[PDB]
């Protein structure tokens, strides 16, 4: 929940001030009276949606500060949970997209899928969600036998089932007249506001980290 | 050249300049004109006899006058 | 006045429903006016179109085919002058 | 390597021209998408039927904060404070005393279920396993003083079940 | 392929043992799947066990009355299950 | 026996509001995948019944209004509507055989936009006047093309009366003398009733509910009068009567299977969309209706 | 499945069936078998006026038949 | 005692009434937010038990606080909860939500939300599991069945 | 329910035109005129009555008091009864009841006028064969001879409306 404290012309605007810090934790002086393995979760759930890459990139920051390489089963496990969790994100914000816009049900067609997904983070973790499972210097307590196949049969199903989505929206007229005419992004622009990811893929310049 | 911008524009400009022009190429406007005339919501009054009148039939059997013939041949 | 019984009994009835939900539980913008006169102008030519199929029966047909296609279009006239003259945009 | 959309042009023969002004004239894809949810309306609901059919879970959950004991024997904590120095919300409060057996014990453990994250740090650094998360998810409590747990609710919360943590215990001792 | 499915829709119920103690269960909450009677229980409940139905769909407890002497005819509980139950009801193994 | 026909039309329609609350939530959550209302009771009916009475006990948050007894006269004008609105539209044998039923329809719409403006005004402060400002123009937006699509779809029929209508639709329904006229007059429709995709974003929340699914009912149950329906025989309606409620079931449960899944209209788009979309082909086919049977040598038997 | 959302379709539907059947079982009642009979125009009204005043009990539907030609 | 019985099977029929439909608000911040959608999901339903997600807090049911309560938010919180119909309850869902949970010692978070509003039902957990989230309403709608609020106006 | 009930309509009539002409607010005004229009409408509907009084409920009823009170929500605002307006209503009605009643227990009350006094039953038709329902084919026939009316109608709403898009800033 964000306040916004917009000045308009009528159905219009002249100035818009989004007024955030509303949802302020202290996480940096917290992080600063803690230790490195103690105040992990806090790079667990600053950010709360992806969940696991915020990991990946914590155990990166000390481990590129440690000088220790992980073993490369590690490393490929932890390519597996960042692709799941890149898969996750990216279908929450198209879901969450859809249903501020409107648009019921492929939010819960794809929460079904998300549910699957909590699942598998339920076998290979415990939790629900928070995931910590990701030292510094390796992940920790690697997943047990019997997951591959069930990754392999969400792979097939999740396929078919992100092509139905296509199907469902995406030359869906109305919603393409909804949401086409809005929001350019200059590339001079693009690069002096400090865009990242997604809008450095769809603003014109070539770059992935 | 314009069906691609404004299609719902140019269907409309057809279907109107039809509904315009249409009516003038028909052999059907008379017969809609012979069975609007044809339909007596008044009574049909009679008149006096003899001003010398050799039609007019005075049996409504009589094929005399103007009958209807067209109607239930369609 | 047996519609005005029909009108009484669903205005009591109503009246019964409404005091039982209350006493058991015991500046603007000049571009929403152009819509309203718009409204009003189009809905008072619509008066004029709608007793048309009363007036189909009549032993004069090509007037009233040609007048009753001059309305319209003076309304597709009207419609299509706002449409140009950018009366209805954003 | 690189797939970007969106190059295209509307095309300039005629047919191509009339099949999109046939989509834009005659609500087609509209329909087509109605077709798609109608599809998903004749599948079977995959909604679990609650208080009588339970979700799924693993053998790893982090639920109940459940003591454990010996085999026919005593206590297995040793108030130690492992589980202290790594909790990370500081939940754990453990004041020790030993007894007349002379081994070492406590007097007072507390975890402040209002604080505490679940982690699974506690579970990972006791180093006699004494202290495990345990299997089951049902707290629901009206008042706040009873989040505030004992050692004694710990052990009545480890003596109304051990058989179910010992399954899982004995389950997955080789991972962790 | 129509009356089929409406005769087999009749055998879960006549199957059921009668009418009223169909009638029981569909007014507890919703079950009409009965008929695998896999385990009975002290405190009186019983599970269900089908492999028919998707996974979720495995395993229902159904409760008795008055198994702690409270009435629990209506408003059934969480935690009503005792621990081994509720290893097996949560889809941890595949061994009662 | 007229109080007792009276009685027979208007007590039923608050079980057929309530109980199409409970269809449309259990379509939706077969849309979805979701059961349920279903573990109240046997497939959630005293449910609906319950949240009803419900709210009939939920206390009101005390006015905090201006002119209580206009905040009274709004709500009560809107459920009289629905109450009134059932009049002439046949089942088999209609409550009042009249000589012109759906202008009186059409007016009685443009009451409903009285009533939507006048809980706006009396709500609250500046915003929700706004709010319910734009939504009685993107109300009022529709009673032009609605009423003139109604005026085309019953020129091919002559009188007002509604009863040559069901005489003159037995051979063929009249979906197909005019498809696309019919299309536009459903999306109208949907406007009058005001669902998604038609936007929306207080009290009695109740009657303002009941006033719109009442208002649902009546504009189906005119769809399938004003469009088709079979053949009546005398001494035995049952027929007719059990056709006509399967074929209004059914364009209800289409009715809220397209609320189902679509996003809303951007409001301007909404506007942009009705004037230059559909008034200039409501024009055209109203001209083309016209010009039509003085083509096919048949102007209807107005009696 | 939708097998269950049949009771509640069902049971909506009686709800909208029983004010045709009623409507026209009162009017199938009120005139003894006959129909309610409408009146439109002015002429018709004409005929039902003289209708009732001919059959002497002051009710239309009772309509004397044949019996008082001499 | 006829009108005792009365009283009490009145009671029990309109407290059913009470606890059928309960439809909350979900006022949901963080990553709590996120559990609640999720046991808004196809697969744990909330229309089974009469309840429905809404944001209409002019109607609401009962409160769901849900996520981690700040100082730049209490005032707001508290200002929707006053613009709530008086029969009213309060679920607190979340370790940050009931006790302060793991920004406890930290400016800028108050301590719990029993500071702000009262609280029926605590159900912890970060996150709780959308199955305690459930049997959390379940003891609610319990709490519901358990009133004697018509009986106290008969004996008062 | 009884028989001069065209003349009761019309006292509810007078009561609504005095009703807001004791100037109120004008969302009580509009009001007003609804109440006004609607007795009007049952007035000669009770005149038999078949078109314009439903033809008058579409338009004013229908789409003049809407956009009155669309009006009254953009313009104005009359934020928070005065001895004006009720001492307006209480002379309004003064003169409604000393004419009913200086008339019914009389001959007549004359403007310049001689007002028969009885009910309005006088005068009607004596039950002949209209079978159309004369206002009915009578505008059905503003078509077939309207060459002239509608003509002149149509171009003054078309400038109606440039009227209405130049003074509210044409283009
Ligand atoms: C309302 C309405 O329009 O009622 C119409 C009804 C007369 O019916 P109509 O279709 O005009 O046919 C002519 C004779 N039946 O009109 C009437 O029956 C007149 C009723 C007048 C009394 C009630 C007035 C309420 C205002
Ligand atoms: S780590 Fe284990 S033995 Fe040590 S104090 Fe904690 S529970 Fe006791
Ligand atoms: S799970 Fe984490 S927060 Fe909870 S007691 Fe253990 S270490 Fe502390
Ligand atoms: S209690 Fe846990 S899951 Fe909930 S808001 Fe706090 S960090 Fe997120």
């Amino acid at each position: 929940v964000l306040r916004l404290v917009m000045e308009l012309s009528g159905e219009m605007v002249r100035k818009c001030d989004p007024h955030i810090g509303l949802l302020h934790r202290g996480t940096e002086k917290l992080i600063e009276y803690k230790t490195y393995l103690q105040a992990l979760p806090y790079f667990d759930r600053l950010d709360y949606v992806s969940m696991m890459c915020n990991e990946q990139a914590y155990s990166l920051a000390v481990e590129k500060l440690l000088n220790i390489q992980p073993p490369p089963r590690a490393q490929w496990i932890r390519v597996l949970f960042g692709e799941i969790t890149r898969l996750l994100n990216h279908i929450m914000a198209v879901t969450t997209h859809a249903l501020d816009i409107g648009a019921m049900t492929p939010f819960f067609w794809m929460f079904e899928e998300r549910e699957k997904m909590f699942e598998f983070y339920e076998r290979v973790s415990g939790a629900r969600m928070h995931a910590a499972y990701v030292r510094p210097g390796g992940v920790h307590q690697d997943l047990p036998l019997g997951l591959m196949d069930d990754i392999y049969e969400f792979s097939k199903n999740f396929s078919l089932r992100i092509d139905e989505l296509e199907e469902m929206l995406t030359n869906n007229r109305i919603w393409r007249n909804r949401t086409v005419d809005i929001g350019v992004v200059t590339a001079e622009d693009a690069l002096n506001y400090g865009f990242s990811g997604v809008m450095l893929r769809g603003s014109g310049i070539q770059w992935d980290l | 050249n314009v069906w691609a911008k404004e299609p719902v524009l140019v269907a409309s400009f057809a279907i109107a300049g039809l509904a315009v022009i249409l009516p003038t190429l028909s052999p059907y406007t008379k017969y809609s004109l012979m069975i609007n005339r044809a339909t007596p919501y008044n009574y049909p009054v009679p008149l006096r006899d003899d001003g010398n009148m050799p039609d007019v039939p005075s049996h409504p059997q009589d094929p005399q006058g103007p009958s209807l013939e067209w109607l239930k041949r369609l | 006045m047996n519609l005005m019984i029909t009108l009484l009994t669903n205005f009591t009835l109503a009246t019964l429903l409404v005091t039982i939900a209350f006493w058991l539980p015991q500046p603007f913008s000049m571009k929403f006016f152009l819509v309203a006169i718009t409204f009003l102008l189009f809905d008072l030519e619509i008066a004029l179109l709608l007793p048309l199929p009363w007036a189909s029966q009549t032993t004069n047909l090509n007037t009233m085919l040609t007048m009753a296609l001059l309305l319209i279009f003076l309304l597709a006239v009207s419609l299509a002058y706002e449409w140009t003259q950018k009366g209805l945009e954003w | 390597t690189y797939k970007y959309v969106n190059l295209r042009e509307p095309s300039m023969d005629m047919k191509s021209v009339t099949d999109r002004a046939a989509q834009t004239l005659l609500w087609t894809e509209l329909i087509r998408g109605l077709g798609m949810t109608l599809s998903y309306l004749f599948r079977e609901p995959a909604t679990i039927n609650y208080p009588f059919e339970k979700g799924p879970l693993s053998p790893r959950f982090r639920g109940e904060h459940a003591l454990r004991r010996y085999p026919s024997g005593e206590e297995r904590c040793i108030a130690c404070k492992l589980c202290e120095a790594v909790c990370p919300a500081q939940a754990i409060t453990i004041e020790a005393e030993p007894r007349a057996d002379g081994s070492r014990r406590t007097t007072r453990y507390d975890i402040d279920m209002t604080k505490c994250i679940y982690c699974g740090f506690c579970q990972e650094a006791c180093p006699v396993d004494a202290i495990v998360e345990g299997p089951n998810f049902e707290f629901s409590t009206e008042t706040h003083e009873e989040l505030l747990y004992n050692k004694e609710k710990l052990l009545n919360n480890g003596d109304k079940w051990e058989a179910e943590i010992a399954a899982n215990i004995q389950a997955d001792y080789l991972y962790r | 392929e129509l009356l089929q499915v409406l005769k087999r829709g009749l055998q879960q119920v006549s199957g059921h043992g009668g009418l009223r103690g169909y009638l029981r269960v569909l007014f507890r909450a919703n079950d009409v799947r009965v008929g695998t009677l896999v385990g009975e229980d002290k405190y009186g409940n019983k599970y269900y066990e089908d492999n028919k139905q998707f996974f979720g769909r495995h395993r229902w407890v159904i409760y008795t009355t008055e198994m702690n002497g409270k009435n629990t005819f209506w408003d059934v509980d969480g935690s009503m299950v005792p621990p081994e139950w509720h290893r097996w009801l949560h889809c941890m193994t595949d061994d009662p | 026996m007229f109080m007792i026909n009276v009685l027979t039309l208007i007590i039923p329609i608050l079980l057929a509001v309530a109980f199409l609350t409970l269809v449309e939530r259990k379509v939706l959550g077969y849309m979805q995948f979701r059961k349920g209302p279903n573990v109240v009771g046997p497939y959630g009916l005293l449910q609906p019944i319950a949240d009803a009475i419900k709210l009939f006990i939920k206390e009101p948050l005390r006015p905090a209004t201006s002119s209580i007894s206009m905040f009274i006269l709004a709500p009560i004008l809107a459920l009289t509507l629905a109450l009134t609105m059932w009049i002439p539209l046949p089942m088999p044998y209609p409550l009042i055989n009249m000589n012109l039923g759906v202008l009186f329809m059409l007016a009685m719409s443009s009451l409903a936009v009285y009533s939507i403006l006048w809980s706006g005004w009396a709500s609250n402060s500046k915003y929700a006047l706004i709010g319910a400002l734009r939504a009685v123009a993107q109300t009022i937006s529709y009673e032009v093309t609605l009423a003139i699509i109604l005026l085309s779809v019953l020129l091919m029929n002559g009188s007002f009366t509604l009863s040559t209508l069901i005489i003159t639709q037995e051979q063929v329904w009249l979906i197909f003398p005019a498809w696309p006229l019919a299309m536009m007059w459903f999306i109208s429709t949907l406007a009058e009733t005001n669902r998604a995709p038609f936007d929306l974003t207080a009290g009695p929340f109740a009657l303002f509910f009941m006033a719109e699914y009442a208002n649902i009912i009546m504009m189906n149950i005119f769809t399938t009068t004003l469009f088709l329906g079979a053949f009546h025989n005398p001494y035995m309606p049952e027929l007719y009567t059990i056709n006509f409620t399967i074929k209004s079931l059914l364009l209800s449960i289409t009715f809220l299977w397209i609320r189902a899944s679509y996003p809303r209209f951007r409001y301007d788009q909404l506007m942009h969309l009705l004037w230059k979309n559909f008034l200039p082909l409501t024009l055209a086919l109203c001209m083309w209706h016209v010009s039509l049977p003085i083509l096919l040598s048949s102007i209807p038997p107005q009696t | 499945m939708w097998f269950e959302v049949l009771p509640g379709i069902a049971v909506m539907g009686v709800c909208l069936f029983i004010p045709g059947m009623a409507t026209a079982r009162i009017h199938r009642f009120s005139n003894g078998g006959r129909e309610k009979r409408v009146a439109h125009y002015s002429y018709q009204w004409y005929l039902m006026e003289r209708d009732r005043r001919v059959s002497g009990v002051n009710r239309y539907y009772v309509s004397k038949g044949l019996e008082n030609i001499d | 005692s006829r009108g005792e019985y009365v009283v009490a099977k009145l009671d029990d029929l309109i407290n059913w009434a009470r606890r059928s439909s309960l439809w909350p608000m979900t006022f949901g911040l963080a990553c709590c937010a996120v559990e609640m959608m999720h046991m808004a999901a196809p697969r744990y339903d909330m229309d089974r038990f009469g309840v429905v997600f809404r944001a209409s807090p002019r109607q609401s049911d009962v409160m769901i606080v849900a996520g981690t309560l700040t100082n730049k938010m209490a005032p707001a919180l508290r200002k929707v909860y006053d613009q709530m119909p008086e029969p009213r309850y309060v679920v607190s869902m979340g370790s940050c939500a009931n006790g302060g949970g793991y920004y406890h010692y930290s400016y800028s978070v108050v301590r719990g939300c029993d500071r702000i509003v009262p609280v029926d039902i605590y159900v912890p957990g970060c996150p709780p599991t959308a199955e305690a989230l459930l049997y959390g309403i379940l003891q609610l709608q319990k709490k519901i069945k358990r009133e004697k609020r018509l009986r106290i106006w008969y004996r008062r | 329910m009884m028989t001069y009930i065209v003349f009761i309509l019309s006292i509810i009539f007078v009561m609504g035109f005095v009703g807001f002409s004791s100037k109120p607010s004008p969302i009580y005004g509009g009001l007003g005129l609804i109440v006004s229009g609607g007795v009007g409408c049952g007035i000669v509907l009770n005149f038999g009555g078949s078109f314009l009084g439903l033809m008058v409920f579409l338009i004013y009823l229908g789409g003049m008091m809407v956009v009155f009170g669309y009006t009254t929500a953009m313009a104005t605002e009359q934020y928070p009864s005065n001895k004006v307006v009720l001492g307006t209503f209480i002379t309004g009605l003064l003169m409604e009841f000393l004419m009913v009643y200086y008339v019914l227990k009389d001959k007549e009350v004359e403007i310049v006028f001689k007002f028969n006094g009885m009910g309005d039953w006088v005068i009607y038709d004596t039950g002949d064969s209209g079978f159309f329902s004369e206002e009915a084919m009578g505008i059905a026939a503003l078509y077939s001879y309207g060459t002239w009316l509608v003509i002149v109608t149509g171009w003054s709403l078309l400038i109606g409306v440039v009227v209405i898009m130049e003074i509210t800033r044409g283009n």
